[PDB]
RNA sequence: CUCGA
DNA sequence: GCATCCGTGAGTCGAGG
């Protein structure tokens, strides 16, 4: 339950996540680099950052 | 709004960081504008104004005997750092008599009362054998940075002017960062770069720089 | 501009500035007074603006105006998606999408 | 940052001495970026006018509005007498702080363009 | 980029076999807590808490910079297998 | 304007008239035959993508209506005109990478 | 009782009521599958001395991502006027949510010349650009999708 | 050669609208003064906001009510335009109370006046009521700063409350102009005038002072200096 | 199938 | 040594329904 869910348990997330990377993805993948790994940060929103350089 | 912690991390006295954090949504940018701005125009120091030397008529001219022309030597007597221990003191005349074969350093310059050379291993001119330098320097007071022909000043018929470079900080460069604090996600953090001349710290230019600002604030006060 | 003229204010330091600036990119016809070049910026669709976050000038005239904007049915939100684990289908045993 | 200034106001215009392109600058006959030619060697009043003894008092010049990054100009870098513009200058130590070696980045980077 | 990634590719034959090397030191300090580190307290990597810093939980993290220091030995055939794991069990028990 | 007539989105008066009544709910208009029209207003209604659908009384009581005059703004409608969004005001610059 | 606050006497949501991710919307129960009590199951009933109940929840609840405020509900029942479901189908209740959604990052605008984009940023009055006057924009467009 | 204090010029009209004069300045400081000043004007000043809103016989937001013509998002919409000023400082919530009926057009005149509390535009109009339309509410205002969604501070009198979006900052504009003036024989200085327009709910003299020092409170936060504990 | 990249 | 009939491929992911 959302409403459930205290703030700490965010704190706890970043600690989870520290050091680790995710893969993101962009179809169609043409070539390796559709696919890349990065270091997380957490952000409010529902939006994914992707880094400019990366892009092209 | 817990008050930010003002942390501080030098290098000598020619470099510093400081960091400011967590401020609220957007002063991270707030203060170091100002700041920096100040810092940059507002901040007392001491530079080079004016420049006799003997047989020279003027700036484009060269020197019998001296490797370096008028120019270069105009340009190391910009990176002079001199340093006024008496804050009466507004202006003082530097002389310096060198012959022979000789590299002319800051060193050289005859002693004044209350006035520090901070860089006295500074390169000034190299002369040859034969090579006579026979020069005198006007070093005022003031801030930021007067090119020459916008003070003009000449004692005699061929003093050369300098552009005056008395501000005593380099550089100024900030940062602001997003911070924050438990579930407060929009917070700033400030962090604060600067360089000086030595003459005056990074630290001390800042405060003054917070001094400044803060004197300025108070002009809202009597219609 | 004239309502800023009525109101008492002359024109503006940082607009001198970006009006020198505006000379050298030939979009003003250097000669004329602040108000006519600015004029001539504004016929041309620009204006000076200042940066929000040191309020000095953008160093050129920007295009600013009305403009209409839609927002699409793509919304992020019936976007977002994400799963640890869940369903799995019947034959496969591979999870659903 | 790194395009620099051509000015059409001085034209190809021959001085003797630097101190009459100074006075014809002042008088507002020639432009701070246009081609001249002092003596024999071609220049323009931006390399004579503003003489800096390195990159600070240059960017310090620049932040005072003295000169723009664009303005050809006269700079002291690396033991140099380099005739180019502030904001060349600022993209060079762009690249040496980034890469944290003053010489290699001088090595790499382009200057003159 | 991963801190001192120039040198550890220069450590290698083949970019592959350290990443071998980096996953099986990861699960070496994961299944003894640890407690077989070839870093000194100060050498530690640290996170930052909301009470203040403490050890990285990253194995990964903790292999790489432990491969920088010359202290770790790879290469096919050091030592049998189960001898490898009483050894590291006697050493450090789990 | 003719896009949102079309459409069927907004209401319109079927006749010249006088309208009596004026409701979040419902305009009720009395025409020159003197016959009362009641017209419900379709209120918070889902659509196939579950935008919403509402109509927008756009007329005051005893407000005097000729026929085709608009009754009822429809969704992405002002005033009889096609509303597919906002006005606003822009600026054609970079803008930090953003 | 915290659970089901929002639930009517029939179990049905009420209207007004603010639902968010795991929020019933329709309590419902159903009988469980013939159960063989695995014997850890067996000897933690002995432990906490409950019998175990006949039926189990089955509810309908908001999914991940979703919610707003219960605006409508519907409920057709077998045996009442005009109503007949399809066959052995004693009732089906609908819920109707709205939700009020403002812009945020990540959300696409477009204006008619086929210019299309994200929203990626959204900032603050005061970091905005703005006219001599005072007024910041609205909205800053990037000259290089010309 | 020091520039001194400078004059400071007071202009007002009403109290809505405020010029600012400072001069002589200093090269530069018309910016460095007027754009701090400007940030936290625009963000930072405390005020008044309708932060809750009752309606007998509604149940929410998305709702209409008989005998009224606006449904209950444009009343809301516009209750969002009402500017209360309080007149005691302790005062920190205040609930207006507005019983209509009738044919007539409900301004914002219509709330139950209360001590210490002023309507600054009470020719806001909020709802037409039709024969036989009732309307009842009541509208929970609340001190605080800046813009606060509903979504975030879900504020609540009673169970059929509907919580409204919050925008405290009585500060409806800001502008400064920075234009060339001399003293003696000293060339570009600056003279700044700070243009505010409020609400009415605080002066712009008082805006301008509150920010003055919350500025002067931030540079306090330099004094305490700490070693940087990285090494 | 229709929509999106 | 050469035209004729047959079988088979024809981008990705994602969304709605
Ligand atoms: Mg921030
Ligand atoms: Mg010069």
């Amino acid at each position: 339950r959302q409403r459930d869910i205290k703030d700490e348990v965010w704190d706890a997330l970043e600690e989870v996540i520290h050091g680790k990377v995710v893969l993101l993805n962009r179809a169609p993948t043409l070539h390796r680099l559709g696919i890349q790994a990065f270091q997380p940060v957490l952000v409010e929103g529902q939006s994914i950052q992707l880094h400019p350089l990366v892009c092209e | 709004l817990k008050a930010p912690v003002f942390t501080v991390r030098t290098q000598g006295r020619e470099y510093g960081e400081f960091v400011l954090e967590p401020l609220e949504r957007g002063f991270g940018v707030t203060l170091g504008n100002p700041l920096r701005r100040i810092l940059l125009s507002s901040i007392p120091g001491t530079a080079v104004t004016s420049v006799y030397i003997e047989d020279v008529l003027h700036e484009f001219s060269t020197i019998p005997g001296v490797k370096e022309d008028v120019v270069e030597i105009i340009l190391n007597l910009k990176e002079l750092v001199v340093r006024f221990l008496n804050p009466s003191l507004q202006t003082v005349t530097l002389l310096l008599k060198a012959e022979g074969p000789k590299e002319v350093k800051a060193r050289d310059f005859l002693p004044v009362a209350d006035v520090e050379i901070m860089n006295p291993d500074l390169h000034i001119a190299t002369l040859e054998e034969g090579g006579r330098l026979n020069m005198e320097v006007r070093v005022d007071r003031g801030v930021g940075y007067v090119p020459a022909e916008k003070h003009g000043i000449k004692d005699r018929i061929n003093a050369i002017p300098v552009d005056a470079v008395f501000s005593p900080v380099r550089r100024v460069a900030f940062q602001v960062e997003d911070t924050r604090l438990g579930q407060r996600t929009d917070l700033d953090k400030l962090t604060l770069r600067i360089w000086t001349d030595g003459s005056v710290t990074p630290l001390e230019a800042l405060n003054q720089a917070v001094e400044i600002l803060r004197e300025h604030l108070t002009y809202f006060s009597n219609p | 501009f004239g309502k800023r003229k009525g109101e008492g204010f002359g024109v503006d330091k940082r607009e001198v500035e970006v009006l020198r600036r505006a000379e050298k990119l030939g979009l003003v016809t250097p000669g004329k007074t602040p108000e006519e070049q600015l004029k001539e910026l504004f016929l041309q669709g620009k204006v000076v603006l200042y940066d929000g976050r040191t309020g000095e000038p953008i160093e050129g005239p920007i295009v600013v105006g009305q403009m209409f904007i839609m927002k699409l049915y793509h919304m992020v939100e019936d976007k977002m998606h994400a799963r640890s684990t869940g369903p799995y289908s019947l034959i496969t045993q591979q999870p659903l999408g | 940052i790194t395009q620099v200034r051509k000015e059409k106001k001085g034209a190809g215009l021959e001085f003797a001495t630097p101190e009459e392109a100074l006075a014809a600058h002042e008088r507002g006959e020639v432009a701070l970026n246009a081609p001249i030619k002092v003596a024999g060697r071609e220049t323009s009043v931006g390399r004579l006018k503003y003489v800096f003894a390195n990159p600070d008092e240059a960017l310090l010049a620049v932040a005072h509005g003295i000169v723009d990054l664009q303005d050809v100009v006269t700079v002291r870098y690396m033991g140099k007498r380099l005739e180019t513009s502030p904001g060349r200058i600022l993209f060079a130590r762009i690249v040496a702080e980034a890469v944290e070696d003053e010489k290699v980045a001088w090595e790499l980077i382009q200057l003159d363009v | 980029a991963e801190p001192g990634i120039d040198k550890l590719f220069g450590m290698v034959d083949s970019k592959y076999r350290l990443t071998v090397v980096v996953a099986k030191r990861a699960q070496q300090l994961l299944r003894h807590g640890f407690k077989n580190t070839v870093l000194e307290p100060e050498e530690r990597p640290k996170m930052q808490t909301l009470e203040g810093l403490f050890d990285d939980p990253n194995a990964v993290t903790w292999a790489m910079k432990e491969l920088l220091t010359g202290r770790l030995v790879f290469g096919e055939n050091l030592v049998p297998e189960d001898r490898l794991q009483k050894e590291m069990e006697r050493l450090y028990p789990v | 304007e003719r896009v949102v007539r079309d459409s069927l989105a907004a209401l319109y008066a079927e006749e010249d008239g006088e309208v009596a009544k004026v409701d979040g709910n419902r305009i009720v208009v009395r025409y020159e035959d003197g016959r009362l029209v009641e017209y419900p207003l379709r209120r918070f209604y889902r659509s196939n993508q579950g935008t919403a659908l509402d109509q927008r009384p756009r007329v005051v009581v005893g407000q005097r209506v000729r026929k085709g005059d608009l009754l009822a703004d429809g969704p992405a409608s002002e005033n009889g005109f096609l509303a597919l969004g906002q006005n606003v005001l822009v600026a054609i610059m970079p803008f930090d990478g953003y | 009782e915290a659970a089901l606050r929002d639930l009517d006497e029939e179990g049905v949501v009420r209207i007004g009521a603010e639902v968010k991710p795991g929020d019933i919307l329709v309590g419902r129960t159903s009988f469980k599958g013939e159960s063989e009590p695995t014997p850890e199951e067996r000897l933690l009933r002995s432990i906490f001395g409950e019998k175990a109940r006949d039926v189990k929840d089955t509810s309908l609840r908001v999914p991940p991502g979703e919610g707003g405020i219960v605006v409508r509900t519907v409920r057709l029942r077998r045996g009442d006027p005009g109503v007949e479901l399809k066959p052995g189908v004693r009732e089906v209740v609908r819920v109707y949510v709205a939700q009020k959604r403002k812009l945020q990052v990540g959300d696409k605008l477009a204006n008619r010349h086929g210019n299309k984009g994200v929203v990626a940023k959204i900032l603050p009055v005061e970091d905005m650009p703005h006219l001599p006057d005072g007024t910041p924009v609205d909205v800053i467009l990037n000259p290089l999708g010309v």
